């Protein structure tokens, strides 16, 4: 179709809870990505984690995977800990930027 | 631990509307680590290493050497005002912020 700017699937969960010691998965679905990129950023310190499937952080627990059938960019926090709880942002490199923010709770039980 | 470290604070910048601005992140022992730039108030990623990420056409990067990493904002507007964070992918991450003042 006609060229579109990218937009988020606004039904993706924005409040996620996951277990200490297991992988946490944070999902972001971007339609019509085109030539932009999808990045994941950690709100508490503004640390860049991933851009596309490239991992910037050297905390090797972070990895972003692209699932092409659902246009999903899923941030995986392997071996998640309580200190990993908080807000993360999926960010499309438009100008101005477009963001989808997801809160993560990490619990033992 | 021969880890990267900042050599001095990012200088702040005051620049008239329409002129060009440069932020410089001064580091030592960068090694294989990579300098990222982001805009602190919007959280927008500007660049990582030699790759501009933002599709803002006015944003470029350069390096003079391994110690000296620049973010360039051409023809600054009022919307460019605010903090620009230099970030290193050390573990834990290290960062500094410099601020752009746009004068009319
Ligand atoms: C670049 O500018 C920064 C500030 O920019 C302004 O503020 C931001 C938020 C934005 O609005 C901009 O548009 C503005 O221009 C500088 O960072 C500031 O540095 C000053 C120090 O000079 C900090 O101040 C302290 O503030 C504390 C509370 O916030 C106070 O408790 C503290 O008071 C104690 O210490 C002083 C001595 O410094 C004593 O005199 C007091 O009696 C008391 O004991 C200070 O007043 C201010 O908080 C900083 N702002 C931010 C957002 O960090 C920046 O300066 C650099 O960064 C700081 C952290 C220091 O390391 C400086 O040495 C360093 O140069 C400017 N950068 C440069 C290179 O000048
Ligand atoms: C999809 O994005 C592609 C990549 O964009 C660049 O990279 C991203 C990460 C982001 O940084 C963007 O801001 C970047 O532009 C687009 O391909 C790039 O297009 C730009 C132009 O939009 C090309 O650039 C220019 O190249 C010229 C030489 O060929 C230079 O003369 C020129 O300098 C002038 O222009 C800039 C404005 O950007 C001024 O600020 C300067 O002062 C100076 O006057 C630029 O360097 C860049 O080379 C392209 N990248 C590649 C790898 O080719 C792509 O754009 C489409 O394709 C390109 C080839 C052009 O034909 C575009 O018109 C066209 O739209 C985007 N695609 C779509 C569909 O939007
Ligand atoms: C975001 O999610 C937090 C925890 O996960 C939820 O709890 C599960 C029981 C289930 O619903 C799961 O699907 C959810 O994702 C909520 O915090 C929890 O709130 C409960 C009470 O409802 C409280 O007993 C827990 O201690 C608390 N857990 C944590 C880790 O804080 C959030 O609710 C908000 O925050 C709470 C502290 C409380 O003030 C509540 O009223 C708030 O709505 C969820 N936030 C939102 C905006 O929904």
């Amino acid at each position: 179709g006609s060229w579109n700017e990218p937009y988020f699937d606004l039904t993706m969960p924005r409040n996620i809870t996951s277990l200490v010691g297991k992988s946490a998965y944070l999902g972001c679905r971007v339609k019509h990505l085109g030539n932009k990129t999808v990045a994941w950023i950690r709100h508490r310190d503004l640390h860049i984690l991933t851009v596309g499937t490239y991992t910037y952080t050297t905390d090797q627990r972070f990895q972003t995977s692209y699932h092409r059938d659902i246009d999903e960019w899923t941030l995986q926090i392997k071996w998640a800990q309580q200190r990993d709880a908080g807000v993360y942002e999926c960010q499309i490199s438009t100008q101005p930027v477009r963001s989808y923010s997801v809160n993560l709770n990490i619990v033992h039980h | 631990a021969f880890q990267p470290e900042f050599v001095e604070s990012i200088s702040n910048v005051s620049v008239a509307v329409g002129r060009d601005a440069t932020f410089t992140c001064h580091v030592r022992h960068l090694g294989g680590y990579r300098v990222g730039w982001l805009k602190a108030d919007t959280k927008a990623i500007q660049a990582i290493h030699e790759n501009v990420i933002t599709h803002n056409p006015r944003v470029t990067v350069s390096h003079l050497d391994q110690n000296t990493w620049n973010l360039h904002i051409k023809a600054v507007s009022e919307e460019d005002r605010g903090g620009y964070m230099c970030q290193l992918n050390t573990d834990p991450m290290k960062s500094q912020i410099g601020f752009l003042d746009v004068v009319i």
